[PDB]
RNA sequence: GUUAAUGUAGCUUAAUCAAAGCAAGGCACUGAAAAUGCCUAGAUGAGCCUCAGCUCCAUAAACACCA
């Protein structure tokens, strides 16, 4: 009641929000919007190393925004054959990629970053930092 | 207060074969394995492995081993490069080839005229001139090679100072792609060294506290 | 535009038939579970290693930055500043044979 | 015959009983206390005490869930209580620990879901 | 018109600004914790506790006590420590642990209660029943003795009188067994 | 730090067999790839 | 070598029932997190003493020092 001392004891709206831009400036430098692409042809290598990138960002402090898969590209590799001169002769591969979208950064920590993310690289993994537009 | 400005480089080269695991990290790999192949529907091989070993026992009363030695004599006689380039060698600490296993980092000798110096490759910046151009510079110059090292950030990795004057001795990290070491046989002492044998070259606490901002792997 | 490859291919349905046993002994069950509970605690050392290193080379960030400011102001106006070279930076993982 | 409390039932769990059992999970200890409404602890029985943590193992194992029920079944018929109303939440419900702390308590004669009032 | 809030408001401590640096509490069980121990608290303004009569509120206690027994806890903790590590060390235990097969010896456990936390535990009974408040009618004393009391139901039966149980007066209509321990040079009256 | 990750099963819940393979793509290197097909080795042109 | 302080597990309890709560880990569950379930490791800085006292060691913060 308006009166009383005790007002708005009850009031939370404004603890819980319900209801894009890098910030550069020279000195606190925030570089924000990063996409982290992980490509590799295994599913499991992929998916187990996008899962510890994603959880080294919940434990640094480091705000992930999207974690998504991105389309599988399926390959179809054609052999040359010996015995026919210009016979062809084919493998079936597929190409899979994962994605982590980083909202902050500063430039120490992306120093910091890096170093972490290059060193735990598992083996036949590849990886790529870019802007956080893309289209699907 | 003069201030003596020298820019400075930590040159980290890229791991390049995987590391043998440990007995616990084999022991967990087979358990994954087992457990992997437990819940594991059918195989299209082992399909046809076991639909025509069933079959062709009601074909008689009444392939895959094919596929099998194939894969296998395939296998066996192609081979595989040597995972030590190092050790058949056991002697080089200048070669860039060395280890596969681990990183490696770039040292270098120096006797000047007071002194002497085994040196972490250093720089020398004019007040005008950014901390990064100068690693630049001071990398592609003074090994006479040419380097692709793709940089990380404009912020440098960890800093000491010797005051006599006042002076600072500024480490930048550096990503190296790809070197290309022209003289491979001059008479600079290029040392490419690990965690353990960056600890032991090292005589300065200068240099003792780079391990400190190193990746120890 | 999204299409997800999550799904469950229609190959894999009625192939179900070929694995139908698993068994253990006590050995077996008891020497994976002894295995699990010692690998959490290897994994949980390993963790703590792994961030006590990179909160030392944050340290050594934090006397590096503040050293240079403490000298020259100007290069920590330089040095603050993240650099448009690390837009596209890419790497790739180790391999088992060298070329 | 006594007054139990009616009401809130806005809110959760329901304050209407004479006795509760309330079971609290340290990511360490099992903690299992008889309340009144009055919030006062009447019989309880917990893994930091000595008494049953020195007999057992691994004080956060199903093991000990059970343990911590047939002790404090015990101390309830000991303290003349033999009903309580125990409200668990739908995902502890569900949880083994807790199922068998209930099947210790119900052997232990404990019964749980208080009688009813008396021209209530 | 507004009035000034009396000492703190409950949320008036974490910060607005910045929301997303916060950490939240992602489950309701922690939620629930964290009320709970907030409405223990002793606030400011007109709360249940207040009316629904907390018994006295706060009390200061004549305690016509047993003098408490002295020990040595540096001690008694390494005693603790070391048996524990030995239970902890067998590998028959970690089996009885992971197959959900175990029991613990009930006797000694209330042995050990007996010996240990029973005085208190006995105590808060006490005070539920309001013993303190018909009989020294401020005043409460830690059980320090156990007291064993028994009745004879017929030859082979014998009916235990633990701190609030019920008994009928037909187990009750002779004289009780009663046993506690102590040496003597011992002097006691004992009453019902 | 390059065997962290390493060490895994794939978690969907119904799959074929996957077994160990190793794949040399045109360099002189060599990969492991978990493919349905038992074969121990394949290689790119 | 000097001054103001200390050495509880990563941060904060208790030290007259008792070394407590929270982070943090693993595996299971759904695509990742998250929740949940089943699990995991842990401390009173080290040496003696009296039934808080004396040192040592180390950190930290300064100064002196050393390069
Ligand atoms: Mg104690």
């Amino acid at each position: 009641y308006r009166s009383k001392p005790t007002h708005g004891i009850g009031r939370y709206k404004h603890l819980v929000k319900a209801q894009v831009r890098p910030i550069n400036l020279g000195t606190d430098y925030e570089y924000g919007v990063l996409n982290i692409h992980l490509i590799a042809y295994d599913m499991a290598l992929a998916e187990s190393y996008a899962q510890y990138v994603h959880n080294l960002c919940n434990h640094l402090a480091i705000k992930v925004e999207e974690s998504y898969a991105m389309p599988t590209k399926t390959m179809e590799v054609l052999q040359l054959q010996e015995q026919g001169s210009k016979m062809f002769l084919d493998a079936v591969l597929t190409t899979h990629e994962r994605v982590v979208q980083i909202s902050g950064l500063s430039a120490t920590f992306a120093e910091i970053f890096l170093e972490i993310i290059h060193s735990n690289l598992p083996e036949g993994v590849k990886l790529s930092v870019r802007e956080h537009t893309e289209e699907d | 207060s003069p201030w003596r400005l020298l820019g400075a480089l930590c040159l980290q080269r890229p791991p390049l074969v995987t590391k043998p695991l440990t007995p616990l990290q084999e022991e967990m790999a087979d358990l994954l394995q087992q457990i992997e192949i437990e819940r594991s529907l059918y195989s299209d091989h082992e399909l046809r492995a076991l639909d025509e070993a069933q079959q062709l026992a009601k074909k008689k009363s009444d392939l895959a081993q094919d596929l099998e030695d194939m894969w296998e004599q395939k296998f066996l006689h192609f081979k595989l490069g040597a995972r030590l380039t190092e050790a058949d060698k056991k002697d080089d600490r200048t070669s860039l080839h060395r280890k596969l296993d681990r990183n490696l980092i770039l040292l270098v000798r120096e006797k000047l005229g007071d002194q002497d110096i085994w040196m972490l490759p250093q720089s020398d910046w004019q007040p005008g001139e950014t901390l990064r151009q100068t690693a630049e510079r001071t990398l592609a110059t003074l090994s006479e090679n040419n380097m692709e090292a793709k940089f990380l950030g404009n912020a440098p990795c960890g800093h000491y100072k010797f005051k006599f004057l006042g002076a600072k001795v500024f480490f930048f990290k550096a990503l190296l792609l790809t070197g290309d070491f022209s003289q491979a046989g001059k008479k600079g002492h290029h040392v490419w060294v690990s965690k353990e044998e960056l600890g032991d070259y090292l005589k300065p606490k200068y240099l003792a506290q780079v391990r400190r901002f190193l990746l120890d792997l | 535009i999204p299409i997800e490859d999550f799904i469950t291919p229609v190959k894999f349905l009625n192939k179900e038939r070929q694995r139908p046993p698993v068994e253990l002994p006590f050995e077996e069950s008891e020497r994976r579970a002894l295995l699990l509970k010692r690998w959490s605690l290897y994994k949980q050392r390993e963790h703590e290693m792994e961030r006590s290193a990179i909160r030392s080379l944050l340290e050594a960030q934090e006397e590096a930055l503040q050293e240079l400011r403490l000298s020259s102001p100007e290069l920590h106006a330089e040095a603050t500043k993240r650099d448009p070279s690390l837009f596209p930076f890419e790497r790739q993982g180790p391999d088992y044979t060298p070329p | 015959v006594a007054r139990k409390e009616r009401g809130w039932g806005t809110v959760w769990p329901s304050r209407e009983f004479w006795h509760r059992l309330r079971v609290i999970r340290t990511q360490h200890h099992i903690e299992a206390l008889v309340e009144h409404r009055n919030g006062q602890v009447v019989v309880s029985a917990s893994t930091r005490e000595w008494a049953i943590k020195k007999h057992l193992y691994s004080t956060r194992n199903v093991v000990a869930c059970e343990s911590v029920g047939r002790v404090l079944a015990e101390r309830c018929l000991e303290a003349g209580i033999n009903f309580m109303v125990y409200h668990p939440t739908p995902w502890e419900a569900a949880s083994d620990s807790i199922k068998r702390l209930q099947h210790a308590m119900t052997e232990g004669g404990v019964v749980l879901r208080e009688p009813r009032r008396i021209y209530e | 018109r507004r009035a000034a809030p009396l000492g703190p408001m409950p949320n008036e401590d974490i910060d607005v600004s910045d929301l997303e640096r916060l950490k939240k509490y992602r489950s309701f069980d922690r939620y629930r914790r964290r009320a709970e121990q907030e409405a223990r608290k002793p606030h400011w303004w007109r709360t249940y506790r207040e009316h629904f009569g907390e018994e006295s509120g706060p009390k200061d206690r004549v305690d016509i006590g047993l003098p408490p027994p002295k020990v040595s806890r540096t001690q008694q903790l390494l005693e603790r420590k070391q048996a524990l590590r030995e239970l902890r060390a067998n590998v028959e235990e970690e089996r009885a642990a992971r197959l959900q097969t175990a029991r613990i010896p009930l006797e000694a456990v209330r042995a050990e209660w007996e010996r240990t936390c029973g005085p208190y535990h006995k105590q808060r009974l006490a005070e539920y029943c309001g013993l303190y408040r018909d009989l020294f009618h401020g005043a409460t004393f830690v059980p320090r003795v156990p007291l064993h009391v028994a009745y004879a139901v017929g030859e082979d039966d014998l009916m235990p009188v633990y701190h609030g149980n019920e008994v009928t007066p037909t187990e009750a209509a002779q004289a009780p067994e009663v046993t506690y321990e102590a040496d003597e040079g011992s002097l006691w009256t004992l009453l019902l | 730090d390059c065997n962290r990750a390493l060490l895994t099963r794939l978690h969907r819940q119904t799959y074929a067999r996957l077994y160990p393979v190793l794949l040399v793509k045109q360099d002189g290197s060599t990969i492991h790839i978990r493919y349905r097909e038992p074969r121990r080795m394949l290689t790119m042109p």
